[PDB]
């Protein structure tokens, strides 16, 4: 249920080569809050930003949830070349996002023989671990 | 390398 400690999902983003703007993923339901994968080109040399996001369209200033989660770019040719990084954070409405504004070289992720992009298509994935939230269901 | 907000 929406209620579970845990989750993995994913998002595939199309034209990654042409993305200007940051774009969300439709939420995924873990401890009753909905997460989200925030995709976003950043300079750190261009790069790829690669956020995990917690409750952010709630106008709640009372929520904080701990979690620990896993970002990863898929490699659609061999899943052992997989880009991973990990994360732990005290998501809140001040910070209600966390990840890496330089997860990747873009050069690497857009490389066509490299294996993460195929037909302009780029497939992230979360493995969030969340603590029970505070401040949210009283 | 660091991790932070998307701010």
């Amino acid at each position: 249920t929406s209620w579970r400690s845990e989750a993995t999902f994913q998002f595939t983003v199309e034209r990654f080569s042409r993305l200007s703007e940051s774009v969300l993923s439709p939420p995924c339901f873990v401890r009753n809050l909905p997460w989200k994968i925030m995709v976003m080109p950043r300079f750190y040399q261009k790069s790829v930003g690669f956020f995990l996001q917690c409750n952010a369209e709630s106008d709640s200033t009372s929520w904080s949830c701990h979690a620990q989660a896993v970002l990863k770019i898929i490699n659609y040719r061999d899943d052992e070349k997989s880009f991973s990084r990990r994360i732990s954070h005290l998501f809140f409405h001040k910070e209600n996002d966390w990840g890496f504004s330089n997860f990747m070289a873009w050069s690497e992720v857009t490389d066509p023989e490299k294996g993460f992009i195929d037909d302009d298509k780029v497939t992230f994935e979360v493995f969030v671990q969340a603590d029970a939230p505070h401040g949210v269901a009283w | 390398v660091s991790p932070s907000t998307s701010y």
